[PDB]
Formats: structure tokens, C-alpha cells, sequence
């Protein structure tokens, strides 16, 4: 199809290398698979084969969403966010993803679409022994600004690194507790703003280590 | 001709020197740098050295050219040449493991037979103390994690890249049950290019962690109470190109050969055994409680037994041998399985009924009722029953069966005698 | 009576507290403290208590008045202490068949119904090591080695202080020594009867492993604490007595033996495989069953001149005996000495010829002569002994249902935690090549 000549496109424009076959077990935790980018034609094509013991917390096949396929801005890596099926082609009920799906499609029926904008709250922390503590990197309050605010460079990474992705933020600011920040969601669907959800707490750990 | 090319690629990369690869019977890689103005006289005639380091006395190095590749790591730049070892009147030396792998396909070959083999290749990643390796995981992640709880992707992403670099593809990499632990899956292809693979990936693996101040190890139980690291062999046989083991009108698409080179792999489980798991901490990791099969059984997808049949039909018809550790001679492994496996197809050596319950949970009365054998509790247990293997002994050579049993013994007598911590933990203070 | 005198020894001591001694089967020194206002209750009804402690519910606590001792350690304010030690009984009245000292017993009666009796004196082998942070190391206090002297012996003292407390219970002994390894030492006891020497065997490790506390030491009987070095057996010297006069003698008899020595010979030699599950019941008692050291492997029996699993020493008369040289001094006593009489009985009875003694040196034949001599070996680990052990009918039933299954438990649930394990030699050897 076109939407994977597309990709195939980015692939040699970005030099992309290594592709992740992002998924969610039923705890909302991120998974991947990675793989090569020889390996991305079959992806696309009859899907890469693992073992779905992990989703619960043993065969199954990745599909990839075409819609998803993201460069990290961080040779270069490239995601997709990934819809589990059983070998046969069924689709696997117990993929938090292919659950919002059917029931957005129920309510589809009845010509509803349910729009959602959450408010991300978070903390940033320091780190002790290169392991995580709950000590705030920052004394700020609500609103504040720096350098009260310290985490203003992280926090404007994070929503640059966002932009890169095809995704739009509302407003981010500090929050009332000391290292507490908070980064507001533009409206989107259920699934798209699921997909969001789970990108914003990928990249705000990755760009905090 | 291929010498052209490899003279072509000499100076083209400026490659200054060049290392004539080989392994000793224990799968460790050993290896003769010469400069490159001796290129020609090795690719030639052959350069001379001491096998004694085999067994763990004069011979001739043999480079393959198939197997010449310059290695990523940029010194001037560095070529490696994976070599066949030779006596010096020019027959091949028995004792070699490469060689060993090569008799039995071309036996295999005369009867229209090829394996193909895809292993699935777990490590750990440990944090480096003091200069030396420790087994301390690195990260602290979980079965397929992404960063940043899994912090060894750098390391994976740049070995598949040198992997890549030397005309290796990868399936897939991902992050294990184990901390620390991870598994890079590689794609169908021959025994011996499958074997020669295995051998440049652990030595890539361990080179560039050390590069990262890390320790890359494949042994296969270096922490005790969380998984071991296991090689699943993804094995398939092909006769005169069409897949062996795939026949439609069959029952569950499985053809007899299927059936055959399972039953005939399943006899000698127990003797395969000491080339697959041939350590004594390989039989730490053949524990109950973990992913590595201990009892001896095949079935289906869904249940988790020594031979798996997976549900890809067609050309991708297949078995999964999960009972190796990556610790084993690949060229000795792939070489028992084929000979183990075409036994039972030649004589057609039909294979117990498959378990599709959970055998874990099965009680020792269940177990016992249902007649399911265990593989060997110890190393001792396992060389036991390959001494008395007559049709491995046979594949392997005299010469390397004999070698296998000496290394063995040697370490299973040092570590019997051997006063351990857990003794004086539980007796010192009591007694 | 032996009540009357306990309550005088009391008031002439200052007895204040009362240990109820007792052991398990592992032969692990187990009591219970009750102040003196409860002797009288102790010697005459019993003290209840709970049973599964034995194992590794509700009984009672006999003491035997024989076996009262004021411990010499002298508590605060003049306050002293006394011990007895105790025979298990079901709150009917009948014996519990779990306890070792009720088993021991049980086969010394009999033995006694045919009239014979059998004397043990043990060579306790021991270690003495360092103590740091205050946990317990195998680190030798001393660089001794073989009947060495002082200043090269440094526990002189505290070996002095055992064999002086020793005697202020009632306990003779023959003669002790530094011993060949490193901080190893050996007290040799004199001959008594089986209930006596295990009962004194037990209260030698409770002196001992005291004693050294008080010297911020650490004194064990474990077979083997370090690798390399030699390691503590217990060398039983054993004697079988017929209506007074010794069984083993025959003054007409080649060497001065008697056919009842032979015959018992060969009863122990028959079961010694599953004998060394009792014997030597630990998984370390197999790290010392190796070659290269005194502790003997083969199953050979002979003279004096060579070291084999029974020797025959020269001494006759009276002072004919054997010595069985396989335990280690982890064993329960109790259990030992009663394996050894029902094994040695049987061959007896059944008149079990023994092989032909090997007066070669063991250690220096190849292992191709060996096999030609029908030469077995002890079981390489302590699995393989319980395999052996659970198979031989005579020693479950001498020992009884009750002690055997708690022993096989016991041991396979410390073999299974053991195989289990990642010992620090495996990522020596393997963690940097492999
Ligand atoms: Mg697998
Ligand atoms: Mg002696």
C-alpha cells in the first residue's frame, strides 16, 4: 500500500536503521520488539511472531499501524505502535488496544465518538547511584517559573520531542508540589489520545535519564 | 575468483592484518593474526601451528573464503578468515568441531537432506567491578521492556548494526524475563553458516560491552533464582528444496519425517545433552520454575515443552529444540541434532504421544503415569549417557567424543571436591 | 535415691535453673529452661512440650537421674545451673520411637536379650576458627599442624578448659591433640557403653562450641569447612562384649581374632553404604569422602600398618577391637551407634563372611586393580547414601518408620536447595570465557 511506501520513504531519507514494535501490556507498561530495518518489509507484510505471556504481566503476531509509524528524534530508530492478533488472524481480546477499538466501534454504531484531553501530571526526581529516588529536582510551586522552576529545559524537550511526533500540547507548566509539572492535552480520539498517553511517558523518562 | 575479491577488499579498506579464526572443542574461539603481506601464503599453501589447543601436535590453518570479513571495529583495518584445520600431509583433522559439522552435512547431503537452523541467542548484560566481570545485572528490566528500563539498547542496537556489517541478518532483539537479560533471535540458514554465526556473535557481543565498560556472558545460569539463558534451535529439514517436514494431506499438516527426526532426537535427548548443556552450571539452568524445558516431551505452540511444534505452515514448517544453553559448541550441537535427528528418520523411529497439559503442574504420580522421562540432573549424568551413545560418538569422531568426555570430567571432578559457600552458610554455625 | 541426691546437690551448689536436654534427629542439642521450683515436677510427672521440633505435637520430657551435671560456668551471683538430659514419652505413657536416645536404646536392649553389649570411644576431630563481626569463619586460629606444641598449637587453653569441664561431669578422657589441618584439633574419649559415650559425645560438641564463644572463637564439627585441607572425622573405636568377656577375642583363632569379629565385620561392611547416610548425613560429609586425606573412601578392611574403613588394631585380650573410621563427627551419635550395632548384629547372626582384608595401599593401586578385588566405594554424594539407606530394610526398621522418613527428609530437602544453587566455583570458571 501507500501509507508503507511512505514509511519506506522516511526509512531511506532518515537513514532509519532499527524499528520498535511498540505494544501495551494489560498494566499500560510499554513493550517492544526490536527489530531491523531489513526486517520491516515483514512486519508490514505477515507480521512478526513472539510470545504474548508478557501482555498478561504463548504465539501471537505483531501489526503494526501504518498511521503510527514515528522517526525517535533522538543512524536513527523508528517506531510503531503495534495491534495484537492471534496466528490464525482473529484479533487477540486481551490487547488493551484492540479493546479500546471495539468499543469505539459500538459506539460508532450509535454515531458517537468520544473526544478526550487529559491533564498529565508528573514528577522529576534526582537520581542517587544511577537509581531513581523521590527527592524533587526542583523547590518550585504552582506556576512558578525559573529559576524556580528548574526543569524548564527538560520540559521544553519533552514537548519539542512531542511536536516531532505529530502531536500538538495545549499549555505545561509547574505544578503545586516541589518537582511536580503537569502538561496539558490537546483534544483528540480515544485511541489516538491512548497512542499519546503512552508516547508522553516514554519520552518524558527517556529524556529525564 | 573468491581470493580476487578478498585481495580487492585488502586494499580497498587498507586491511593491515587479518585473524585466522578457528574454535576448540569447547566452542571457545582461538585464532593465528598474521600481517597481511601473509595473506596469499595462507589463503595458498597454509600457515602451520600447534593444535594441541583444541583438546584444551603440528597442523595447517585453511581459510575459507566465504568467511572473509573486515571487521567494523577500525583500527589501518583488521580481517578475520574462519578457518578448517588440517593435517600437514593435507587430510582434515578429525578434532576439529567446524569439520566435524561439514562430515555430517555432507553426509546428510548425500541422502538429499539440509537442515536449517535459527537459534535464539539469550545473554546477560553485567556491570564490571574492580576491571573484572561481575554478575550484577545492568539494568533492572523485564520480559520485552523498552527504555529507559531496559538501558542495554545501545549495546543491542550497535552488535546487530557490526552483526549487519558482516553479512548477517537479525529476525529480531528484545529484552528477557531475567534483569539484565536479553535475546537477539537470528533467521533460518544453513548449519554451518548458522554456526559460524553464533560463534562472531558472541565475539562481538563480549567486545563491544567491553567497549561500554560491561561483560557480556553466555552462560547458562550465572544468577541463581531468576532465568537462565537458553539457545532455542528453530530446526527445519529440506529435501531437494521443497521443506521435509510440511505435508498437507498428513494429519495437522506434519508430515512423518517430522514425526521421525523428533522421535529420533527425543532417544538420545539425554546423550545430546552433554554437547548442548555441556558446563556444570548448565544443569543449574535445567531447574523447575523457569522458561528451559527439564522434562522430556514435545507438543504443540501453546504448551512449553523440550520440543515445540509452532503453528507456521508451508516452507516455514518447523521444530524448536529448546533444551541447549548458548554456552555449547554450535559446529558439535547443530552436528549431534542432524545425526540424532536423520537416525530416527532412516529408521523410522516413531515418538511418544505429545503432552499438551501443563507438565509443571502435574503432580510426580501424574508424571509417572504418563511415562515422562527427565533430562540430566548433572554433567556427570549426562557424559554417562553420551560415553554410551554409540551413533554420536560415531558423528562426533572418536577424537572429539574423547576430548568432550576429558574436559568434562576434568571440571566435574575439580567442582565435586570443591567446598562451596551454601555448605558453610547452612552447617558452619549449627554443627 | 538418685532423686534424694540431685535435690542435695542442689542445695549444696545453689542449683536456680534446670536444662531439659534433648536432640533431634539431626543430633542438634535441643532443652528446655525451667527454674528450680519445677525439678520436682521435671523427675516425677514430666514437663509437656511440643514434638515437632524432633522432626527438623504435645510430649513430655523424662530425665534420667543418671545424667544430672551442675555446668561448671558459674552463673550470676553464685547462682548455678544443672542439665539432664531427657527421654521423649507420648503424654500415655508409651516411648515416642522418633527420639534418637529412645532408638539407641531400643537396639541396646536388644542386643542385651542375647547377651551381648558393645563399648564405643571416639576420636572427636574438631576445628577451631576466628570469629569476625561476630559471625562465625572457617579461618584457623592456629598454623599447627601434627601433634604440634605451643606457641605453633594456640588453643592449648581452651582444650585445657574442655577436658577440665569435662571431668567436672563425670566424663573421663584418654588423650587429646593438634591434628594435621590448620586450627584442628582431636580428642580421644575411653571406652563405654553406647548411651553413655553418645550422651557424652553430645554434651563434648555443647562444651566445646561454649567455650569457644567465651574465647571469641568458634570451635565445629563439620566434616569439612575448608577445601584443601584435611578434614574432622570421627573414628569410633568399637568392642563387642559376650556375658562380660570380650567376643572379639579368641587366643586359639588366627591373629587372636575370634569368628564373632569377622562376622561383625562383615554386617557393617554389608550395610556401610547406607550406614554412611546416618553417619555421614551431611551434604559437606561428602567433601570429605575424598581421596588424598586420612578419611578413608574404599570399602576395604585390614591390619593395623594400612588406613582402611575398619582396622584391626594390634592390642588383644580385653582391649580387642575394631575401628570404623567412615563417620565424621556431624552425625547424631545416638543414631550412629545404633546402625552400627543392628548392622554389625546382623552380620552375627546371619554369619556374614567379610572380603579379604587389602593390606596394599588403596590409595596407590590404579583403578583397573581395584575392580579385580570386588573393591566398592562409599556414595560420592549424600543423595546417592539416602538412595542406599531408604533400600536397606534392616537399618529402617533398627532406626524404625518414625526417625528413617524424618532422616530422608530432612536430607533431600537440603540436597534439593544445594543441586539447586549457583556456587561462586561455576562463575570462576565459567563467567569470563563463556
Ligand atoms: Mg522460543
Ligand atoms: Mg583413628
Amino acid at each position: 500500500g501507500s501509507k508503507e511506501d511512505e514509511i519506506f520513504r522516511i526509512v531511506e531519507e532518515k537513514n532509519v536503521r532499527f524499528v520498535r514494535l511498540q505494544f501495551v501490556d494489560v498494566q499500560g507498561i510499554p513493550k517492544n520488539v526490536a527489530i531491523p530495518v531489513g526486517q520491516l518489509e515483514k512486519a508490514l507484510g505477515p507480521g512478526i511472531h513472539f510470545d504474548g505471556s508478557s501482555i498478561e504481566g504463548s504465539d501471537m503476531v505483531l501489526r503494526p499501524d501504518p498511521d503510527t509509524f514515528r522517526v525517535l528524534p533522538w543512524t536513527a530508530e523508528a517506531r510503531l505502535i503495534c495491534d495484537i492478533e492471534l496466528p490464525d488472524g482473529k484479533p487477540f481480546m486481551g490487547c488493551p488496544r484492540q479493546v479500546l477499538k471495539k468499543n469505539m466501534e459500538e459506539a460508532a454504531k450509535l454515531g458517537y465518538v468520544m473526544n478526550t484531553g487529559p491533564e498529565m501530571e508528573f514528577f522529576l526526581f534526582k537520581r542517587q547511584d544511577g537509581m531513581p529516588t523521590n527527592i524533587p529536582q526542583d523547590r518550585g510551586g504552582y506556576f512558578d517559573l525559573a529559576p524556580i522552576d528548574l526543569a524548564e529545559e527538560i520540559k521544553r524537550e519533552i514537548v519539542l520531542v512531542l511536536e516531532e511526533m505529530g502531536f500538538e500540547v495545549e499549555a505545561a507548566h509547574h505544578e503545586v508540589a516541589f518537582g511536580q509539572h503537569e502538561i496539558d492535552f490537546k483534544y483528540d480520539n480515544a485511541l489516538a489520545t491512548a497512542d499519546n498517553v503512552i508516547t508522553l511517558k516514554y519520552v518524558a523518562k527517556t529524556l529525564a535519564l | 575468483s573468491k581470493e580476487d575479491e578478498i585481495f580487492r577488499i585488502v586494499e580497498e579498506k587498507n586491511v593491515r592484518f587479518v585473524r585466522l579464526q578457528f574454535v576448540d572443542v569447547q566452542g571457545i574461539p582461538k585464532n593465528v593474526a598474521i600481517p597481511v603481506g601473509q595473506l596469499e601464503k595462507a589463503l595458498g599453501p597454509g600457515i602451520h601451528f600447534d593444535g594441541s589447543s583444541i583438546e584444551g601436535s603440528d597442523m595447517v590453518l585453511r581459510p575459507d573464503p566465504d568467511t572473509f570479513r573486515v571487521l567494523p571495529w577500525s583500527g589501518t583495518a583488521e580481517a578475520r578468515l574462519i578457518c578448517d584445520i588440517e593435517l600437514p600431509d593435507g587430510k582434515p583433522f578429525m578434532g576439529c568441531p567446524r569439520q566435524v559439522l561439514k562430515k555430517n552435512m555432507e553426509e546428510a547431503a548425500k541422502l538429499g537432506y539440509v537442515m536449517n537452523t535459527g537459534p535464539e541467542m539469550e545473554f546477560f548484560l553485567f556491570k564490571r567491578q574492580d576491571g573484572m566481570p561481575t554478575n550484577i545485572p545492568q539494568d533492572r528490566g523485564g520480559y520485552f521492556d523498552l527504555a529507559p528500563i531496559d538501558l542495554a539498547e545501545e549495546i543491542k542496537r550497535e552488535i546487530v548494526l557490526v552483526l549487519e556489517e558482516m553479512g548477517f541478518e537479525v529476525e529480531a532483539a528484545h529484552h528477557e524475563v531475567a534483569f539484565g537479560q536479553h535475546e537477539i533471535d537470528f533467521k533460518y540458514d544453513n548449519a554451518l553458516a548458522t554456526a559460524d554465526n553464533v560463534i562472531t556473535l558472541k565475539y562481538v557481543a563480549k567486545t563491544l560491552a567491553l567497549q561500554h565498560g560491561l561483560h557480556a556472558t553466555f552462560m547458562p545460569k550465572p544468577i541463581f533464582g531468576v532465568n537462565g539463558s537458553g539457545m532455542h534451535t528453530n530446526t527445519s529439514l529440506f529435501k531437494d528444496g521443497k521443506n521435509a517436514f510440511y505435508d498437507p494431506d498428513a494429519p495437522d499438516q506434519i508430515s512423518d519425517t517430522l514425526r521421525y527426526f523428533v522421535g529420533g532426537v527425543l532417544k538420545h535427548i539425554r546423550a545430546i545433552t552433554a554437547i548442548t548443556n555441556p558446563l556444570v552450571n548448565s544443569y543449574k539452568r535445567l531447574v523447575p520454575g523457569y522458561e528451559a524445558p527439564v522434562y522430556i516431551t514435545w507438543s504443540g505452540p501453546n504448551r512449553s515443552s523440550l520440543i515445540r511444534v509452532p503453528a507456521p505452515r508451508g516452507n516455514s514448517t518447523r521444530i524448536e529444540i529448546r533444551s541447549p544453553d548458548p554456552s555449547c559448541n554450535p559446529y558439535l550441537a547443530f552436528a549431534a541434532i542432524l545425526a540424532a535427528g536423520l537416525d530416527g528418520v532412516k529408521n523410522k523411529i516413531e515418538p511418544p504421544e505429545r503432552v499438551e497439559k501443563n507438565i509443571y503442574k502435574l503432580t510426580e504420580e501424574e508424571r509417572e503415569k504418563l511415562g515422562i522421562g527427565m533430562l540430566p540432573g548433572t554433567l556427570k549424568e549426562a557424559i554417562e549417557c553420551f560415553k554410551e551413545d554409540e551413533l554420536l560418538v560415531s558423528a562426533l569422531g572418536e577424537h572429539v567424543s574423547q576430548s568432550i568426555i576429558n574436559v568434562a570430567m576434568a571440571d566435574w571432578d575439580s567442582y565435586r571436591t570443591q567446598v562451596h559457600q551454601w555448605e558453610l552458610d547452612r552447617y558452619l554455625q549449627t554443627y
